């Protein structure tokens, strides 16, 4: 049949049980495509706001990682121009015996607590390590301007 | 054959190594000359990023050829 | 109110220096890093293009990789130890051998028990090696396997063999006979390449494609112990400074951490000390379960605990940095002279005082404002 029993499964588990804050519902063109909206972590300074993604599963997952960017702009030092995220894995590499569910988990994981020094936004991460309070600031800033509708 | 990795402090290594070495074979033995872990390092030939399933033939690397070890993310 | 012995004044200049200044304390002159980065930076530059720009673009991308300190946690011991120990004894304190933490870690709470707290200085390098197993299964009929081409570090499938290429090219027959090899061999479909490590297929196995490269995983798991996972994958030094009197002995931990932070934010942090709070047998004993445990929450939990930068720990090593690999503690062990140490860093410190600027944050900016100028200077007498 059309997809990989993998997928299907990961889908409807997904699915049948939300990751808490996180909606994530495949597109029906599409079923390799994800609808995602994240909810801005308490006590991190994109409280308040809603973040659209896009989640990609290419044809070679589960041996390549999905393809995740964000829809919704932010100013975040691990998101890039084109609101692509890295998996962020230090001393380790991506292997099929992680999924779609620890995928959001981490990247909910980074709205709570950027990473400046694993940086896809140079710029982003350099006012966030020398001015962090400023950097905070502009991030609810842009949660205001962008993420609230 | 003989390879050249140079740091960003001037200091060059010199490293036997066969063409279907691995990039990660090539790390190994940087870590036995210098103490430096394999996941704690990066290589570059030619401004490009080295992966460690691949060979140094895979990026045409021959004989005295320069890698500059990148100790940065 | 006597005074620290002179092995904890070492501690407290290493600590101070590396707070204030930064990457100046490898004692490379500004202009060695710029040249050095502009021959790294001199490919990515098109020479029919505008030179002028191209300059300032690469220049100004790459400064931080530049004018930042490392964050390769075995350059930063390398550091640490070339600073306690002179080059000299650093060269052959790294061609000692390291030896394992054992399961309690009483081999090394034993040297420490054996040496006077008040006798001597002692410096550890620790290194943290992770099994980095096979992950990927290759079916390939026999003729178009040569195992002196075959790809590193896969298991291979053929219509009669087993065998698990290693990452540096050994070739290890696994073990079943013919008729077993013929059996997965025809169970598998046609795909080529499969995964060893996927839960749905190893847990949830509807066909017996799965079941076959289920068979394959315990066949390999069984027989393990023949082979060497291991790969080098942390670094970080422990300082014991000798006590006076009857005072007890402290321990404070080093480290850098790729991706995550310097041996400069480490200190500016002082996780040094408050890991030193916890007493440095707490400290080996969950060392060595973190080398021992089989569970990845208590594994991840440990290495969180230890070499996370401060206030991440909970964050760390979760979800897809979680730790589901065995890892494996190593250490060396060394005598330090504290007169030799303090004199390599009032060297350093000379070094950085030849920088013009008031307070240390003016040596910085003159230090990387030279790096940079040395960059474009260099890229410009490369193109000529």
């Amino acid at each position: 049949a059309g997809l990989p029993r993998r997928i299907i499964k990961e889908t409807q588990r997904l699915l049948a049980e939300p990751v808490p804050g996180i909606k994530a519902e495949p597109d029906e063109s599409n079923a390799r495509y994800f609808h995602v909206v994240i909810a801005g972590p308490q006590d991190s300074p994109f409280e308040g706001g809603t973040f659209k993604l896009e989640l990609f599963l290419p044809e070679e997952y589960p041996m390549a990682a999905p393809k995740v960017r964000f829809m919704t702009k932010i100013y975040h030092p691990n998101v890039d121009k084109l609101g692509r995220i890295c998996l962020d894995i230090l001393k380790d590499k991506w292997s099929p015996a992680l999924q779609i569910r620890t995928v959001l988990l981490s990247i909910q994981a980074l709205l709570s607590a950027p990473n400046p020094d694993d940086p896809l936004a140079n710029d982003v991460a350099e006012q966030w390590k020398t001015n962090e309070a400023q950097a905070i600031e502009t991030a609810r800033a842009w949660t205001r301007l962008y993420a609230m509708n | 054959m003989q390879i050249f990795v140079k740091t960003l402090t001037g200091k060059t290594i010199t490293l036997e190594v066969e063409p279907s070495d691995t990039i990660e074979n090539v790390k190994a033995k940087i870590q036995d000359k210098e103490g430096i872990p394999p996941d704690q390092q990066r290589l570059i030939f030619a401004g490009k990023q080295l992966e460690d399933g691949r060979t140094l033939s895979d990026y045409n690397i021959q004989k005295e050829s320069t890698l500059h070890l990148v100790l940065r993310l | 109110g006597s005074l620290e012995s002179p092995g904890f004044m070492v501690h407290k200049k290493l600590k101070s220096m590396s707070q204030s200044y930064g990457v100046m304390m490898t004692g490379v002159p500004a202009e060695v890093l710029g040249q050095m980065q502009a021959e790294r930076s001199i490919p990515s530059i098109n020479k029919t293009g505008n030179l002028k720009q191209q300059i300032a673009k690469e220049v100004s991308k790459v400064c931080h990789m530049m004018t930042e300190p490392t964050q390769s946690a075995g350059q930063a011991s390398n550091d640490v130890c070339e600073l306690l120990l002179g080059k000299i004894e650093a060269e052959k304190f790294h061609f000692t051998k390291y030896e394992a933490l054992s399961a309690d870690g009483d081999n090394l709470k034993n040297v420490l028990e054996n040496t006077a707290p008040s006798s001597t200085n002692l410096l550890i390098r620790f290194e943290i090696d992770r099994e980095d197993p096979p992950i990927v299964l290759v079916k390939t009929k026999n003729e178009n396997f040569n195992p002196e081409t075959a790809v590193k570090n896969k298991i291979y499938l053929l219509e009669n063999k087993l065998y698990f290429i290693d990452k540096m090219g050994n070739l290890f027959n696994l073990g079943p006979g013919k008729k077993k090899c013929t059996q997965l061999f025809n169970a598998i479909g046609d795909s080529a390449e499969y995964s060893l490590c996927d839960p749905f297929v190893l847990e949830e196995p509807e066909k017996p494609e799965d079941f076959a490269i289920s068979e394959i995983v315990d066949i390999f798991n069984e027989q393990k112990e023949r082979f060497d996972f291991w790969i080098g994958s942390h670094s970080f030094t422990i300082y014991i400074p000798q006590t006076l009197g009857e005072s007890p002995r402290q321990f404070y931990p080093y480290q850098a951490y790729f991706g995550s932070h310097t041996l400069q934010d480490w200190f500016v942090s002082d996780k040094d000390e408050y890991l030193s709070r916890i007493g440095i047998d707490k400290y080996i004993e969950k060392l060595a379960v973190l080398g021992k445990t089989t569970n990845t929450k208590e594994r991840s939990d440990i290495y969180a605990e230890f070499f996370s930068k401060r206030g991440r720990e909970a964050f760390f090593c979760a979800h897809l940095n979680e730790k589901r690999q065995p890892l494996r503690v190593k250490f060396k062990i060394t005598e330090i002279n504290p007169e030799l140490a303090l004199k390599n860093l009032q060297e350093t410190q000379e070094f950085i005082d030849t920088h013009p600027g008031e307070n240390p944050s003016d040596k910085v900016e003159n230090y990387r404002n030279r790096a940079k100028l040395a960059m474009t200077e260099h890229l410009e007498s490369l193109l000529d």
